[PDB]
């Protein structure tokens, strides 16, 4: 998984 | 009792 | 004789449309209201409720509630709505303190253990649990906070066990004279009078009609018809209008769109995630031209 | 295990200007082509915000315990992913509950526990010369965690740990609120290219998560990651270097803002109606232009 | 100025429909979707007076 | 008369089943001062408390 | 008469602040020091409308 940013993974359970 | 009377969560135990 | 303004041209709706999300499972009524263990009121448990049908009529077989009071919503409207950000708070208190589970209450529970906000939206459910939480010789496993330096904030939980200083001399972390453990045990016996019998309390909190929802009432969804005057029901939001396809692009956290008059003019359909404009059916001025009714 | 870092060069605190930053979406309602007035906890326009540094030339590693007040605007300018998360609580020891949000280079871990936090909490990346790999090596933020009620681990991801140099490439903005037992987080990530300061511009922060934590928060502290290699010799308290990063802290207060929604529903401009009489005139005229 | 004043008065009338007037909402459908006819009557009477 | 109305000392021993205030919110009682205080006490059966 | 009428209108506006408008008091501070924000909202909304 390559996120757009790590901060968008805070709301990704 | 989890405690003796007057101690712990049994402070109000007469 | 003259010309007279009348009402604007009205179009009546032809059919009723219900659009709820694709939701199959039932809500965990057995897990919430029929749990084996309940939390203490100082360490009250909060459980998230999501992706389920709130068909509360399944509680009619097993459950009997002595208290059921809703605040931001009428009880007879609960089947027609969808609920946003649902949480269930569960704890055990004595019978005399059930009245303290309400907004704007004082007392030791409402001050030191569990506090509801002033603008609380949701329902408070309580029922007697003497046969489950009382035992011969006394059940002392349920605790409450008797001592605190200040009142709790709404929906705040305090599970600290520091020694309370009830006098002038410091405690230095040990018990003694005017130095008490802040948590005290309820004494629940089956021969206690009502008022000192244990009551299980479930507090449901939710938001309504402002956001995407995933907990819904047991309403069946119809088909989506467009370009006609209909009565609609989008996730609990009712109304009358004509639904057309929209060019608006909603952000993923948005469910409804509003205009300058704060009326809902756009909605995302919960099954097919398209944006639909909402337009009122009635439009256009009408005048009648007459001679005298004594003439014709 | 807790490590108290040494060899930090002492500097006076720095300050800068948050020009029009910190505006977030106040609700979840779509609006378009409208000027909408709302009252909420906003960072005021042209406010005096505190400037913190992580740099090694001088040597800075700024993670002080800061007050929370009524809400925090947090903005960080990074290139090598140095800011990893934050600590929220009151006493920040085992007597009270605290909220942990942290990126440990693979997941985002959100925990609400009675942490016995370290006096100098940090994360650690170690650089290998033999196969040129930067690896997550240390996690030294707490010594114990007991009696705890909220746990959340995110989906796994891949994040670059290389301590790059040059200009700052990422601007990450946050608004933290703690209202009625809910921890509300708003966020916005924009790509940037600048040297030292907080950029001037407008970007509306979108809602991220509402955490039902139910704890008292008065103080907060930023978690940073340091770098260790052969270029940094010594023990655990001295043998380290800091990658180049900076972060900015502002405070929210009740304000009335006039938000501009464009044709596509994006908040593109705002007026802080209590800033000056000209902005108050803009607010009462419901217009960004005054004749 | 005559044309602008008439247009401003009509647009002010349109914009004043978002006033709560002391009710829980300025939206009739939002009130009627959540409340039974008695409390709905209370809120709607507030909106009608405003 | 001439006393501090610190009602939190009743939290140890009292346990009321009915507590209803009329001219004042119960959360405002700690911040107020009271003019002509009288306490009326009697015994009734439980059906007559309403 | 012009001066007297304008002075009388402003003084009448000042004197009309003592009207209760159906609320329990005409004093915002007396309402706020006795009631919690839910019923205080009802009384203050009555005073605001008046
Ligand atoms: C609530 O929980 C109790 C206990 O788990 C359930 O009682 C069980 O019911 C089944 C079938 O009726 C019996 O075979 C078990 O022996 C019962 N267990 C006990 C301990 O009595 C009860 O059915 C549950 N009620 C609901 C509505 O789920
Ligand atoms: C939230 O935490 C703060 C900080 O611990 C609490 O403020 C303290 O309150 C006590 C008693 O009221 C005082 O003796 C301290 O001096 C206060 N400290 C500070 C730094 O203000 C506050 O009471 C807590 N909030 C709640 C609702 O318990
Ligand atoms: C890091 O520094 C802190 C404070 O400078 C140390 O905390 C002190 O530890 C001593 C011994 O355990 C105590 O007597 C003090 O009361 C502590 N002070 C505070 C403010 O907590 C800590 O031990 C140091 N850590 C290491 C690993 O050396
Ligand atoms: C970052 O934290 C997460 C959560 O604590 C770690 O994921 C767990 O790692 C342990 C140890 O390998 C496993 O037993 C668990 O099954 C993992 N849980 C999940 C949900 O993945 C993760 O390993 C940490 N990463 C680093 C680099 O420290
Ligand atoms: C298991 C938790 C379900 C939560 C559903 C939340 C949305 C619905 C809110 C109202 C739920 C009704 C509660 C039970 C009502 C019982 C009625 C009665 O017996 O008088
Ligand atoms: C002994 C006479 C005291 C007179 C006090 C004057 C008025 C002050 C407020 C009245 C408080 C009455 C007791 C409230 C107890 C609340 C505890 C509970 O809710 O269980
Ligand atoms: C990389 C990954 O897992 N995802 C899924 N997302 C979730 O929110 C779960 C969205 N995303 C982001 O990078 C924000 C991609
Ligand atoms: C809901 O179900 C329908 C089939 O009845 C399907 O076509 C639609 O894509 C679903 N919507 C979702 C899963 O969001
Ligand atoms: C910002 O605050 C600091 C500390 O109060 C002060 O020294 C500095 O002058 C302030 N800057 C401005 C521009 O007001
Ligand atoms: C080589 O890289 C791997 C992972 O990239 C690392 O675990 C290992 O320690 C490295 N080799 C040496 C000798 O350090
Ligand atoms: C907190 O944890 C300690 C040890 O883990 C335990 O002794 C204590 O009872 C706990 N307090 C609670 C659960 O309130
Ligand atoms: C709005 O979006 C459309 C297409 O989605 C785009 O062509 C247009 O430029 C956008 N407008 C603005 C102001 O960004
Ligand atoms: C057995 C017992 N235990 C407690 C805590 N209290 C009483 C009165 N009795």
């Amino acid at each position: 998984c390559i996120p757009l940013d790590w901060t968008c993974m805070i709301a990704c359970a | 009792c989890p405690y003796v009377a007057g101690r712990x969560t049994c402070l109000x135990c007469a | 004789k003259g010309i007279y303004q009348t009402s604007n041209f009205r179009v009546q709706p032809t059919e009723s449309i219900v659009r709820f999300p694709n939701i199959t499972n039932l809500c965990p009524f057995g897990e919430v209201f029929n749990a084996t263990r309940f939390a203490s009121v100082y360490a009250w448990n909060r459980k998230r409720i999501s992706n389920c049908v709130a068909d509360y009529s399944v509680l009619y077989n097993s459950a009997s509630f002595s208290t059921f009071k809703c605040y931001g919503v009428s009880p007879t409207k609960l089947n027609d709505l969808c609920f946003t950000n649902v949480y269930a708070d569960s704890f055990v208190i004595r019978g005399d303190e059930v009245r303290q589970i309400a907004p704007g209450q004082t007392g030791k529970i409402a001050d030191y253990n569990y506090k509801l906000p002033d603008d609380f939206t949701g329902c408070v459910i309580a029922w007697n649990s003497n046969n489950l939480d009382s035992k011969v010789g006394g059940n002392y496993n349920y605790l409450y906070r008797l001592f605190r330096k200040s009142n709790l904030k709404p929906f705040e939980r305090d599970i600290s066990t520091e020694i309370y200083q009830a006098g002038s001399t410091p405690c230095n972390g040990v018990e003694g004279f005017n130095c008490y453990f802040p948590l005290q045990s309820y004494g629940f016996q089956p021969t206690n009078g009502v008022g000192y019998q244990p009551y299980r309390v479930v507090v449901l909190s939710f938001e309504l009609l402002h956001a995407p929802a995933t907990v819904c009432g047991p309403k069946k969804s119809t088909n989506l018809v467009k370009n006609k005057c209909v009565n609609f029901n989008f996730n609990g939001l009712t109304g009358t209008g004509v639904l057309t396809e929209s060019n608006k692009k909603f952000l993923p956290f948005q469910q409804f769109g509003r205009d300058i008059a704060d009326t809902t003019d756009a909605v995302r359909d919960p099954q097919t995630l398209e944006i639909l404009d909402i337009t009122p059916c009635s439009f256009g001025g009408v005048s009648v031209i007459t001679p005298g009714t004594n003439t014709s | 295990q807790c490590v108290n870092l040494t060899t930090r060069t002492q500097l006076p605190p720095a300050y800068t200007n948050s020009f029009t930053r910190g505006v977030y979406y106040p609700d979840k309602v779509f609006r378009s082509s409208v000027l909408h007035s709302t009252q909420d906890l906003f960072l005021p326009f042209f406010s005096n915000v505190t400037w913190f540094h992580a740099i090694h030339v001088t040597k800075r590693f700024d993670n002080p315990v800061l007050p929370f007040n009524d809400g925090v605007y947090f903005a960080s300018t990074e290139k090598s992913n140095i800011i990893r998360g934050w600590i929220f609580g009151t006493t920040l020891d085992s007597k009270t509950q605290s909220l942990l949000i942290v990126n440990n280079a693979t997941n985002v871990v959100i925990k609400v526990c009675e942490f016995q936090f370290c006096n100098d909490p940090f994360l650690g990346v170690y650089y290998h010369k033999n196969n040129k790999s930067w690896m997550e090596s240390e996690f030294r933020v707490y010594s114990s965690a007991n009696n705890c009620t909220f746990e959340y681990v995110s989906q796994p991801f891949l994040m670059d740990l290389e301590g790059k140099q040059g200009n700052f490439k990422n601007l990450r903005e946050f608004v933290f609120k703690n209202i009625d037992g809910y921890f509300k987080i708003y966020s916005k990530h924009t790509p940037i290219n600048l040297v030292r300061d907080l950029p001037q511009g407008f970007s509306a922060l979108e809602p991220l998560v509402d955490l039902p934590i139910g704890i008292n928060i008065t103080r907060f502290q930023t978690l940073l990651a340091l770098h260790r290699s052969y270029l940094t010799p010594g023990d655990s308290s001295s043998g380290w270097t800091a990658g180049a990063a900076a972060y900015y802290v502002g405070y929210l207060q009740p304000r009335t803002f006039l938000l501009k929604y464009n044709e596509n529903g994006t908040i593109t401009d705002a007026v802080d109606c209590a800033l000056d009489p000209l902005s108050e005139t803009k607010c009462t005229l419901k217009s960004f232009t005054v004749e | 100025d005559v044309v602008n004043q008439n247009a401003q008065a009509l647009n002010t009338l349109v914009k004043q429909l978002s006033s709560n007037f002391g009710a829980i909402s300025s939206v009739l459908n939002d009130i009627l979707s959540r409340l039974d006819p008695p409390e709905a009557e209370v809120q709607i009477d507030r909106l009608i007076t405003g």
